[PDB]
């Protein structure tokens, strides 16, 4: 009961915190509900459909707010599972986290609005959408990629900004009077930005042939350099995901290493002939003919742990195999050095026996 | 030997409660939880498969005696233990500080008790240094 | 005749199933015929050209439907070649496959339409075009790439969706009254989607200078993140094709390994001096001075298999060579350990002889 | 004179064929002249500037045609340098090459036009521009990249084509009557192509809200998959250039290997003490106290060749070093096997001497 | 004081030259001030906001010019820190650098303008923005990437230029009369450029169905090849940044190698027993029971240097570890060769002792 | 030896039906299909080239006797067979279960009959374990 | 030995001015600047940590005597010195010209004086060549 | 030896026409074209730099006698020749057919004459096989 209560509290905390399986589907569903609420708000802003749009929006929003409130309640309550926070004091201390602060301010804003409203409602939709991530994983990945490729992004931005400024100014000079699109440098710069991005709205475009020619020559380079950052970020995303997977692989290696060492020590400390081993047998006795059975169990555990650790030593990379084999090769170098010393001793004895 | 074989038969009977000569996955699980540990049915399947050689899901006595008799020397655990300790060796120096073992040994996987880690350091701190060389440690384990 | 009939059935099954050479050209031609039928339907929808367009479309579509019917017939009939399905019962059992179900419903729908029609005809064209792949290879590749790079795609989608929502809402606030393009938030969201994608139709664009400025600052990031997924998917496509090629290379290695082992055993089991080898000579005798000829042919087979397998051990990758050389290095480690034992024995004897 | 004539013929052939240095600048200049001729043709097509544009174009085109004629003459004449083609017969045989056929038909077409003309002149400009490449290197690279990544390109094309067809048809259904942009399926297909490519002219766009929504949902995927092939081709271009550089590196290795082997043999065959070496000394004598000088120069050549070849064994790749070191490791394995045999012999003698 | 003056001169020179920490923020702030000056110029060009825009612009520009003048003064004055340039003559010689010429001409142009002006002011804004880089690092990176991938870029440009020319000409032929967008080939070529780049302004587009079809078939390829160079440059940027990081890593290796060798020699030259070591003890004496203290300090320095150098031997790359391990493997080969010769000696003695 | 060379001449005559001293590719194909197997012409070129040393498309008797006399040791099949079995070893344990051989040997490339695989396991299951190690197997093949 | 122990006690007293048996980081820094060189507090921390074995931030006398007694052989500087000289070997030939040492040794990291490089070349130019091989050079440091 | 020293002095005089004891790159080039071959100025520069040890642009007699006395063994050309032949070995079998040498030897780099390649095959075809192994061949060059 109480133990079951603690088990369920831990499971709920895991689900609400970083989940693995069906809790992932639950999070997908809550996100989908928020998304549908946002879509209904969109349709409410439409006039001809406003009636049914708002009719459904009110009930969907009440569902969303009750779900948010109960979710925050259960999150705070289950905060006691972790050893870091326990009890009511621990739950409050967990609530002191900035993310919980964000969630609670959003909740109170929603309850105040519900119990010019469209502006606040749409804002709060956006903030809850932001909150959906719950870990900053996407934001952390994006920031890490930006920092890693800082030089490429900075050079691309500098070159593209120079291209934008120069092209806009030259076109403005070329089309200052003839075309009413470029009456002011601000308009020309807006045109330059809309062109180099390849959006090309068409509300502003050069018509003077000198202006058209300058625009052509500059927007070639401009569109190239405005497209650069997207590709740079894509490559960086791929690289950073690869690195994160490598780290996860190495931690998945780290744990079975402990498992294998533990089982190996226990088995080496369960040999029947060897004495002074009671320090190990006592553990199993506390867990509880029997001695040989315990040795059998321990050796069985050691072999399974060995196999699991071995299959945990997957290459996963050229670097990995190279490193493991280089450790082996250093061992081999030491062995051949020892054998060199032994043959040196043999040749030194040579004079003695000759 | 003969007396060893008798002890082997005693162990097999202790496991093979039915006495049919084949240790069932359920018999192994029951004895295991009798000793005070709960495995997973899949885990029991993996272990039995590891020891299984006839592909039957159980173990006939010849396989059982071969399994008990398998001394660590023929197991060839030198490379695996070297690699594991190296994984836990964050420096690459070829050694490891005692506190690191005291923590990881007792906080990862099948965490060990204080007495176990104490005898571990006893048989590892032959030099009484604490910065035990894991390579020499696995060497002494093999012997 | 009957053996030739079975040979032709197998060849037809191979052609209709995954082909290699000229059957590839036949599939290209049937796809081209369907493509021309679709183009002629397009031209039929055009009014001024409707006459000749439909005149040719009717005959091209009759050709297409007869080709589809006969192709399905021969596919079902040749389904008996494979050991999985044989006989009329086997052919029906193969016909129960979902893909055959798709093809047959398409066939019956087309025949019913032939013997509001434009809607159904165009739908049927689209479904048959989908059916052209015949293996889901493109779909499987796309799904595998999406799953493999799930994190990068998800972060890109999340960031870009936030950028779209935020930019649309901010512009809508900035251009709510002044510009008639953004009378409703739905219009603003459509503009945001059309801009961040860089389509830039031009039917909606900001004109209020605050709106223009906000749009510029947000669509920079928006276009970057909307372009991300294309690059991510391109890189993932390349990676997955590389992995599939690696697997195919390793299977091309797998088969010659069996070939070499077989030939090597046979030759080792065809030695003239060695006895008890009749278990091998009997195979060649069943295939049928002659003994030495059998040994000659067997050793010739072994050598050709050896060279073929060796050329099949191409590096193809750093991982591959490293793995093979690491196996060799473990062998070398064992050898040096044995030689260490030998020198240990010699130095132990030293005292005996000294 | 005659020898100088042949030297200049070879130099001219090299310049006109694949050049390295200043001939590269000459080709750049001839290309620039053709480009300026095309630009002047463009300006001639303009009306208000037609006068001076045509005035300059006529003289620039006379210069271009005379340059083309003289260049073809010199190429044909210098074709005799290569051993493949010599003499007037050899030059004609070289002229039989298809590329020379392209050049000659272009020349005669230009001379006929010069001595509805705008159509032919612009065409001829385009064909000569095509001819500028002179080696198909760009075309060969593009074709090789397409073939290498055939699967990624094919899946991208299939998925994008399905997206285009489906989105166009769905929008046409949604916007058949309400919007006059999509009066026919052909118009809808043109809109789909102009949108998925992100060109977005703006002459056609959905206005019905259901149509707008369908278009948004489908053009997301459509633009992604229409952008795919560009990235795929970029990556393939990089890869193929890398592979070509690898092959060039290995040929740059191949030649110095022969150089080193030659010099090493000569030096080993110029040893003063060793006899029967006259077969080598005679070569230097034919080139012509002196014997020691011959040995000195020969060994000097060998050492410089060795240094150059060693410098030519740059890694350039992990594969390269791995291959070289694995060869060396095979020698090491053989040596340790020999030492294993020698220790086997020693331990076998042990019984004899014990 | 004077020593402190030199220290501050060196600190200021480092800050103004390539900085590391807070000087980076100072440069960011000066760049931001210039950027805000440019923004205020933009707003001044706007009419309705001209008053306050120019009011703030004048004061911000006076701040900018005084900052530029004082910064150039301090840079010239601190130029004496470096050993290359010292004294007034040295500072002038440093001022002879072309970059200082750019800065000084910009300064004098600004002072002349301040004490048609909009054209010059905007120009000088652009040149100062260019000058912000201070090292050409972005330009050097871009040029290096272009040169490295010269072949891919050249093939992409050639193919795309051919596509542009051909598509424009074909559309012009198709839309010469029917559509007034393409009255001249120049207009058609402008359309081709604006389309293949996917800008798609919408001011020109085909309307004749044959023209639309040709445009579709050609702009597919055209947009692909116009997008190519952006991806090529992105990949090249990533590669070049990686290579530069590799070089920086190897220099960070180069310095600790010297540190370790120095400390190792000094410790090896501080052994108490060994004599003739005063050549090392004298250096520490000049820096200044004490002898053993000196030995302890020197060995401590050696151990710390050894550790630092070892952590400076990070893999960082497969090639790196392969290089180090291949060196070691060469030593291993030499050792086994020595042992081969030694066991050869033993077997040769065998006959002697047999 | 002399008796061996006489047997070699008998074999050469059995192949070189023309008796011209050079085995034709067509002669080799004819004798092969007499033995009951159809090769491909190109396969015949590949094998003859493998044995060919004079670049003539045939084999004079010296090359033929060298081909027969080449014992497996000088062929140096150790590494190749090691690698092949390793390819078929999905575990990397250095062994392979019997059923895997029974399946693959009889279903890949030139599938072997039951008798051949039976003698294979006979000479490989010297330990009678079934999980035969390919390493010692190729060593015993060498000897 | 006993006399070496007394010398180490004199050194410890010279370092441990307080005489508490543990060398403080500040005591080490003070003596260091007395010899005429200023470290960084973090640098001193790194050194003490290197020699520290009890994780106390200071050094008890046992660790101190171990530090003095640690001959370079057990330090195993062969590979490290080899690799460093290799890094400075721009050719890979296995040698290095004298002028390169005269420059780098005196201009990188802890630049040394002329006399130091002179004795360096003296013990390096045993062959009197100038193009000293770093390999033999580190070897004769070992001996 | 003394007679070898006299022969080297004769060679130096033949080279050092000026008789100043230092061979000029112009002197070397003149004698070279006297032998009937033209180098490039840079080529002579690289040659002399290779033999140069004093960084002077000439060769004093000690360096010259060192160059004469430098037998190929101390040069350690084993690995280089092995690798070169491997590069020309398109198969990786460890051998190479005669015709390949006859072609490449006479058409790459410093093309060799018929006589030189004939003595090449003579000393390489010790077994008279034609498919000479480059490894044993460089070994015999060494000895
Ligand atoms: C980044 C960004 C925008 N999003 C996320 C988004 C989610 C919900 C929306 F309603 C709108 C947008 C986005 C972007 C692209 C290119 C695609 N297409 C694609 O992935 O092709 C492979 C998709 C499917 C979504
Ligand atoms: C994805 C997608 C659309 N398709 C497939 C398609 C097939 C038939 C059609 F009628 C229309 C489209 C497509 C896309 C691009 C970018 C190109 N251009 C290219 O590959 O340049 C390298 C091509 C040639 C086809």
């Amino acid at each position: 009961r109480n133990a079951f209560y603690r088990k369920l509290q831990n499971f709920l905390y895991n689900v609400l915190e970083r989940p693995r399986g069906w809790a992932f589907i639950y999070h997908a569903y809550v996100f989908l509900l928020v998304f549908s609420c946002l879509v209904l708000s969109v349709f409410s802003t439409i006039k001809e459909y406003e009636k049914s749009s708002e009719g459904a929006l009110y009930i969907l929003e009440i569902v969303t707010i009750v779900v948010f409130g109960v979710e925050y309640f259960v999150r705070i309550w289950a905060a006691g599972c972790c050893c870091r926070y326990r009890g009511w004091r621990g739950r409050l201390k967990f609530a002191r986290k900035p993310f919980c602060v964000i969630d609670i301010m959003v909740l109170i804003a929603s309850i105040a609005v519900l119990a010019s409203a469209l502006r606040s409602l749409r804002f709060l939709q956006i903030l809850r959408m932001i909150r959906m991530d719950r870990r900053g994983g996407t934001w952390k990945l994006l920031g890490s990629v930006v920092y890693a490729h800082s030089k490429e992004l900075v050079t691309a931005w500098y070159i593209g900004f120079l291209c934008l400024i120069l092209a806009s100014f030259l076109v403005y000079l070329a089309e200052k009077g003839e075309n009413d699109h470029f009456d002011t440098y601000a308009d020309a710069l807006w045109w330059g930005l809309i062109t180099l991005t390849t959006i090309g709205y068409g509300d502003k475009y050069p018509q003077t042939w000198n202006g058209r020619l300058l625009a052509a020559t500059f927007t070639l380079i401009g569109v190239s350099f405005f497209a650069l950052p997207a590709g740079i970020l894509g490559s960086g995303f791929a690289l950073k995901v690869q690195e994160q997977h490598r780290q996860k692989h190495f931690e998945k290696r780290r744990n079975p290493a402990a498992g294998l060492i533990q089982s190996a020590w226990r088995f080496y400390a369960t040999n029947l002939s060897r004495t002074d081993l009671h320090s190990t047998w006592q553990y199993y006795e506390r867990t509880v003919g029997l001695k040989v059975s315990i040795r059998a169990v321990c050796v069985m555990r050691f072999l399974v742990s060995k196999r699991k650790f071995k299959e945990s030593l997957r290459p996963y990379d050229v670097m990995d195999v190279i490193e493991q084999y280089s450790a082996g090769h250093l061992d081999m170098l030491s062995r051949i050095k020892s054998l060199q010393s032994r043959v040196d001793q043999i040749v030194g004895r040579g004079p003695a026996i000759t | 030997t003969e007396e060893q074989i008798a002890e082997f038969k005693e162990a097999f009977s202790l496991f093979d409660k039915d006495g049919d000569g084949t240790i069932t996955t359920k018999e192994l699980g029951t004895v295991m939880r009798s000793l005070g540990q709960n495995p997973t049915e899949a885990e029991l399947q993996d272990m039995i498969n590891e020891v299984d050689a006839d592909g039957n899901g159980t173990i006939d006595f010849p396989e059982f005696l071969t399994m008990m008799a398998r001394k660590m020397k023929d197991t060839d655990s030198e490379e695996e233990i070297r690699e594991a300790f190296r994984v836990f060796d964050k420096d690459g120096n070829g050694y490891i500080s005692a506190a690191e073992l005291r923590h990881v040994m007792t906080n990862l996987g099948e965490k060990l008790t204080d007495e176990e880690v104490d005898e571990m350091i006893r048989e590892a701190d032959i030099d009484g240094d604490g910065q035990v060389n894991y390579e020499e440690f696995v060497q002494m384990m093999t012997a």
